[PDB]
RNA sequence: GAGAAUGGAAUUCCUGGUGGAGCGGUGGAAUGCGCAGAUAUCAGGAGGAACACCAGUGGCGAAGGCGGUUCUCUGGGCCUUUCCUGACGCUGAGGAGCGAAAGCGUGGGGAGCGAACAGGCUUAGAUACCCUGGUAGUCCACGCUGUAAACGGUGGGUACUAGGUGUGGGGUCCAUUCCACGGGUUCCGUGCCGUAGCUAACGCUUUAAGUACCCCGCCUGGGGAGUACGGCCGCAAGGCUA
RNA sequence: AAAAUGUUUU
C-alpha cells in the first residue's frame, strides 16, 4: 500500500477510466487491505486493534458486495470470481 | 528506500584514519545494495555530558543515508556488535 | 494569566540544535513547562522528545545539579 | 593525626534524625556524629537542636583532626539541615557551596503502601 | 444512592460468599 | 495497538576503601539490625521493575484503557476544493469478539512493593489501625477466567431550538510581513457559564436530562434473591440464565 | 494517637 498497487488495483478494477469510488474498486481495495492484514496479524497475533480494524474492513467489504448483488447478481459473481470466490 | 539520520558516538580514543576506515567499512555495508549515503558529518573530539563507559568524551558523527529498513537494521546491528563505537542512534525524520 | 506569555516560535527543532534545546531546558536541567516557555502543544512536545533524545545521546545531561 | 585541610560534609536529615558525615573529598569519612551518638534517642532526635549538637560535634572533632574549610552537601527531607548548616558556622570554617545531593526517583521502584493515621 | 443498598447487598453476597467458602468440598463431591 | 533493540536516575544486593556506635522506627515505643564494624560515605559491579521534568485546564482509543527513546509493522480519526460510486443508510434479538484489577494453568523471572504469615506496640481484648520482617502475587511467554462505582450511574443514529467564554486539530482570508505576530471565518473535538424548555427537586440546557423520528437493552413495592432447583460455560474460583 | 456501650413504661 505504497499507492503504486493501490492505483494499480483502481486502474484495473474500476468501471471506467475515470472510476475511483465505485463499490467494485472499493471492494477490491478492501480485499487487498484483509489480505495484508492478516499477514499483519500472523506476524503479531496480540495486535487486538488492528484486528478490529481489519473486522470493520470485512463488514464493509460485505456490505459493499450485498449492494452489488442486490443490484446486478452475474456482476457480483463475476467480481467475486476475481476476487477470491468467496471461500 | 527511506532516508536515516544515525548518530554515532565512538570511543575517544579513535583518532583520525580508523575512524575513516570505520565509516569507509560502514558505508560499504550501506552501499552494497542501493543504499545511497547522502552525507557523512565527523564533529570531531566532544566532551560527553556525562560519562559513557568510563569515558568523559567522545567523537560524534552523522550519516545521513538513504536505504532499506533492512539496510538500516543490518548496520545497526553491526555497529550494536561491534565494540569500538560507544553509541548509536538512528533518527528518521518523517518529514526531512 | 498565559496570553500575557507570548507564543514563541523555533521553526524546526533538530535535537542535534542544541542552542534552542538550552534555551528550554530549566537551570536545574528539568524541562520547562508549558505556561513557563511560551510555547505552543506541538512545538512543546517537539522540544521534549528533542530534549529526551539529546539526554539519551550525550548533548545534554540528564540533571546539570550543582548550578 | 592527618591533617586533610579541605575535605568536605554530608548532612544526611531525615524525619527521624540527622546524620553529619565530614569526609576526604576521596570519600573516606573523617569523622561523623548522629543525634544518636550526642546525646538524644528516640523522637526527641529529630529536633533541629539534635542536629545543631551533632554538627557541631562532628566539626569539633574533626577540627582537631585538622580540617579547614568545607564543601557541603545536604540530603533528605529532614528539618535540621539549616541549623547544622549554622552550627558548622559557628564551629567556625568557611563554608562553601551547599548543595542538593538529595536523590529523586524517576517513578523507579514503588513506594511502600500510604500510612493510615 | 443512600449506600444503605449497597451494603445490605454487599452483606447478603458476603455470606453467601462465606457458606460457598465453608461447603467448597461437599458441593464439588455431590452437586454443583 | 503489536514487536524488537535500547537510555538514564533511584531502590536493593554484592565487592572494596574509609570510619565507629548506634541505626531504624513511632503519638510514644519496642520487635529488628549493628564492634562478627551496621547506619553513613566513596568506587566498581550485578539485577529486576517503573519511566521525574515535559504532563494539565491536554491528546488518543468502541469500551477496558494508553506516557523513557529509537526503529519495524499496523488501526482509526480530522480537513479540503475540485473527483468517483449513486441511498449502497440506521439500528440490531440470538451469535461472535474485545474486556481494568484480582484469580487459575505450564514455564521463566523476582529489585521494590506486598494479601497470607511471624513478631513488636496499642487495647478490656486488637484474629485491626501503626512498626519491623515477609510468601504468593505484582513482572515475562502462552493460555484460561469474563467480572468492576466496567459510571457521564445518562444505548446508538438523525434533525431542529439564545447566547457568552476558554481550549485541542485541519483549512482558508486579511494587513504589516512577503516569516510570524495578529485578527477574522469555516469544519471537527473538548470544557465552563447560561436563555427558552424540561425535571419531584438537585440539576440538565446545541457534548440535553429540550423539541421530534427510527431501532435495541431494560423496569413494574421492599426483603427472601441475583439465592435455590435445572441447564450452559470453566482446570478451579466461580460466571451466565433464573 | 488509640478511647466501647445506652432492654420492656403507659
Ligand atoms: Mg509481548
Ligand atoms: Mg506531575
Ligand atoms: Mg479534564
Ligand atoms: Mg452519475
Ligand atoms: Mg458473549
Ligand atoms: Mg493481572
Ligand atoms: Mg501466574
Ligand atoms: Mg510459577
Ligand atoms: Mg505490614
Ligand atoms: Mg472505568
Ligand atoms: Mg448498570
Ligand atoms: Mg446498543
Ligand atoms: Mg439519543
Ligand atoms: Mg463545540
Ligand atoms: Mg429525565
Ligand atoms: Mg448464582
Amino acid at each position: 500500500m505504497d499507492a503504486a498497487e493501490k492505483k494499480k488495483i483502481i486502474e484495473e478494477y474500476a468501471t471506467h477510466p475515470g472510476d475511483t469510488g465505485s463499490p467494485d474498486v472499493q471492494v477490491a481495495i478492501l480485499t487487498k487491505r484483509i489480505a495484508e492484514l492478516t499477514e499483519h496479524l500472523k506476524v503479531h497475533k496480540g495486535d487486538h486493534h488492528s484486528r478490529r480494524g481489519l473486522m470493520l474492513m470485512v463488514g464493509q467489504r460485505r456490505r459493499l458486495l450485498n449492494y452489488i448483488a442486490k443490484n446486478d447478481i452475474e456482476h457480483y459473481r463475476e467480481l467475486i470470481a476475481r476476487l477470491g470466490l468467496r471461500r | 528506500m527511506r532516508k536515516y539520520e544515525v548518530m554515532i558516538i565512538i570511543d575517544p580514543t579513535v583518532e583520525e584514519r580508523q575512524v575513516d576506515s570505520l565509516m569507509e567499512k560502514y558505508l560499504k555495508v550501506i552501499t552494497d545494495e542501493k543504499g545511497t549515503v547522502d552525507n557523512v558529518d565527523v564533529w570531531g573530539k566532544r566532551r560527553l555530558a556525562y560519562d559513557i563507559q568510563k569515558k568523559s568524551e567522545g567523537i560524534y558523527v552523522v550519516v545521513n543515508a538513504t536505504c532499506e529498513p533492512a539496510t538500516i537494521q543490518e548496520l545497526d546491528r553491526l555497529l550494536a556488535i561491534d565494540e569500538k563505537i560507544m553509541r548509536t542512534k538512528v533518527m528518521r525524520p518523517e518529514i526531512h | 494569566k498565559v496570553v500575557p506569555i507570548k507564543t514563541v516560535h523555533i521553526g524546526a527543532v533538530d535535537y542535534k540544535d542544541t542552542a534552542l534545546l538550552r534555551k528550554f531546558i530549566s537551570e536545574r536541567g528539568k524541562i520547562r513547562a508549558r505556561r513557563v516557555t511560551g510555547l505552543s502543544v506541538q512545538d512543546q512536545r517537539k522540544v521534549a522528545i528533542a530534549i529526551k533524545n539529546a539526554r539519551e545521546l550525550a548533548l545534554l545531561p540528564y540533571a546539570s545539579t550543582a548550578r | 593525626k592527618k591533617n586533610v585541610v579541605a575535605g568536605q560534609a554530608h548532612i544526611k536529615s531525615t524525619f527521624n534524625n540527622t546524620i553529619i558525615a565530614i569526609t576526604d573529598p576521596s570519600g573516606a569519612v573523617i569523622s561523623w556524629a548522629s543525634a544518636g551518638t550526642v546525646g538524644f534517642k528516640g523522637s526527641r532526635k529529630s529536633t533541629p537542636f539534635a542536629a545543631q549538637m551533632a554538627a557541631e560535634a562532628a566539626g569539633r572533632r574533626a577540627m582537631e583532626h585538622g580540617m579547614k574549610r568545607v564543601d557541603v552537601f545536604v540530603k533528605g527531607p529532614g528539618s535540621g539541615r539549616e541549623t547544622a548548616i549554622r552550627s558548622l558556622g559557628a564551629v567556625g570554617l568557611e563554608i562553601g557551596p551547599i548543595s542538593d545531593v538529595t536523590p529523586v526517583p524517576h517513578n523507579g521502584c514503588r513506594p511502600p503502601k500510604r500510612r493510615r493515621v | 444512592g443512600s449506600v444503605i443498598k449497597k451494603r445490605r447487598k454487599r452483606m447478603a453476597k458476603k455470606k453467601h460468599r462465606k457458606l460457598l467458602k465453608r461447603t467448597r468440598i461437599q458441593r464439588r463431591r455431590a452437586g454443583k
